[PDB]
């Protein structure tokens, strides 16, 4: 799809389930890479998931943050229907832990926690912990909804939240650019140029506090 | 290497270490700085509590990782 299809689809989906914002340190890193080996398995002989990536779930209304400490950084909007491998709101898939077992032992205090591994650990045994399900992961994509719908419908702000997926190509709709940074927006510009010139041109996108818009250069 | 501790009450120790030690040990050079001694310790790190006996290579912790230390009564 060209530049305003994929625009149209990240909005689309901004405005009703949401998607993903991964911010990266280093641009010219997850060009090379991460996705340019993506692309390179899907032209020849078929996409693949041997790598995956951290991301943050963004969507309309929901005033989340994104992890950039230094206020630096650009990055992917990434489509919903990404690979999803777990979502906490605190790599090969069967390393996401289930629960938070530090976040989870500072609400309930319960020592038999520690007798698990959170990341082997049955329903059953974290119903008997008395997990809270504000410390537990989630790993389909209607759940990471459920668990930041209060904070969406309260206008209440969160902190970046933590998924683990497997973007394809065709899955990246946009570059995210900090309106506030020149750096942000430096490596933005890079990076952009570089994608369209692999046959994706892809919109610039100001993510902010449960909105985003459209950017025509930067 | 370098490798991290933070305690539940906001402090963080720096710990000088071989990927060798044994968790035994780590918990020594705890000791050392902090005073606990290692049967009241728990090591918590990646969603396991450490197991004496083992080594920080058994379970796969690198450099600049950090771990959780929780107090316990014994064992």
């Amino acid at each position: 799809s060209n530049r305003q299809e994929k625009l149209a689809q990240l909005m689309r989906q901004f405005e009703s389930g949401g998607l993903y914002l991964r911010t990266v340190s280093d641009h010219r890193d997850e060009f090379e890479n991460t996705f340019m080996p993506k692309l390179d398995a899907c032209l020849g002989h078929g996409c693949d998931e041997r790598y995956w990536s951290s991301a943050t779930f963004i969507q309309q209304g929901l005033n989340g943050k994104v992890h950039d400490p230094h206020a630096d950084r650009t990055g992917l909007i990434i489509s919903a229907d990404a690979r999803l491998g777990g979502f906490s709101t605190f790599y090969f898939p069967g390393q996401f832990p289930k629960f938070d077992m530090m976040g989870a032992y500072q609400a309930t205090w319960n020592e038999d926690i520690f007798s698990v591994d959170a990341t082997a650990v049955s329903e059953q045994q974290m119903d008997e912990l008395g997990i809270p399900d504000e410390y537990r992961s989630v790993f389909d994509f209607d759940r990471i909804q459920e668990k930041m719908a209060q904070p969406r419908l309260a206008g209440r702000e969160v902190e970046p939240t933590e998924a683990k997926i497997c973007y394809q190509p065709k899955d990246v709709l946009g570059i995210y650019v900090d309106v506030d940074s020149p750096a942000s927006q430096s490596k933005a510009r890079e990076l952009q140029q570089a994608m369209r010139e692999q046959g994706f041109d892809l919109p610039f996108i100001a993510y902010r506090g449960g909105a985003a818009q459209e950017l025509a250069s930067v | 290497m370098q490798i991290f501790v933070k305690t539940l009450t906001g402090k963080t120790i720096t710990l000088e270490v071989e990927s060798s030690d044994t968790i035994d040990n780590v918990k020594s050079k705890i000791q050392d700085k902090e005073g606990i001694p290692p049967d009241q310790q728990r090591l918590i790190f990646a969603g396991k509590q450490l197991e004496d006996g083992r080594t920080l290579s058994d379970y796969n912790i690198q450099k600049e990782s950090t771990l959780h230390l929780v107090l316990r009564l014994r064992g």
